[PDB]
């Protein structure tokens, strides 16, 4: 850190505050790890799938399986930097809300 | 003999002589087939 480069992970959900906000130091505890409860990990691809008649985007996992997006999701590197538009207009206002 | 498919009332939907004779009457099948074109959105595997 010391040399402007920050190891771990990266964080994107919605914290709505007014008090004291510390990115770099969070006091609370890092939720939803890799592997954790009901959390999902992005394939190789970062594909959405449309479904018909008002049913939700499914987005496929690691694990080649359509799965909803609403809920904890890990995205590696890789897939996000090829996802990036689906990323930004499928998933990405769904962390908006 | 021409025209059973118009004038007998014993036949059968779909029935033709062809080996004997041409029937100028008969029960066609019109068809209003959609032609999908396939403008999907296509991915690219990442480095990981």
């Amino acid at each position: 850190n010391l040399f402007n480069v920050a190891r771990g992970n990266l964080y994107l959900v919605q914290t709505a505050t007014n008090g004291n906000w510390s990115p770099m130091a969070p006091v609370a505890a890092p939720p939803f790890v890799r592997g954790g409860p009901n959390v999902r990990v992005v394939g190789r691809f970062g594909t959405i799938v449309p479904r018909p008649n008002g049913l939700e985007p499914q987005l496929i996992d690691d694990g080649n399986v359509p799965r909803d997006i609403a809920g904890d999701w890990v995205y590696p590197s890789d897939v996000l930097q090829v996802s990036v538009a689906v990323f930004r207009d499928y998933v990405w206002p769904m962390v908006k809300a | 003999l021409r025209w059973p498919g118009l004038v007998d009332p014993n036949y059968r939907v779909g029935t033709n002589d062809l080996p004997n004779r041409i029937t100028l009457y008969n029960s066609l099948y019109r068809y209003n087939f959609t032609y999908p074109t396939l403008d999907g959105i296509m991915y690219v595997r990442s480095a990981t």
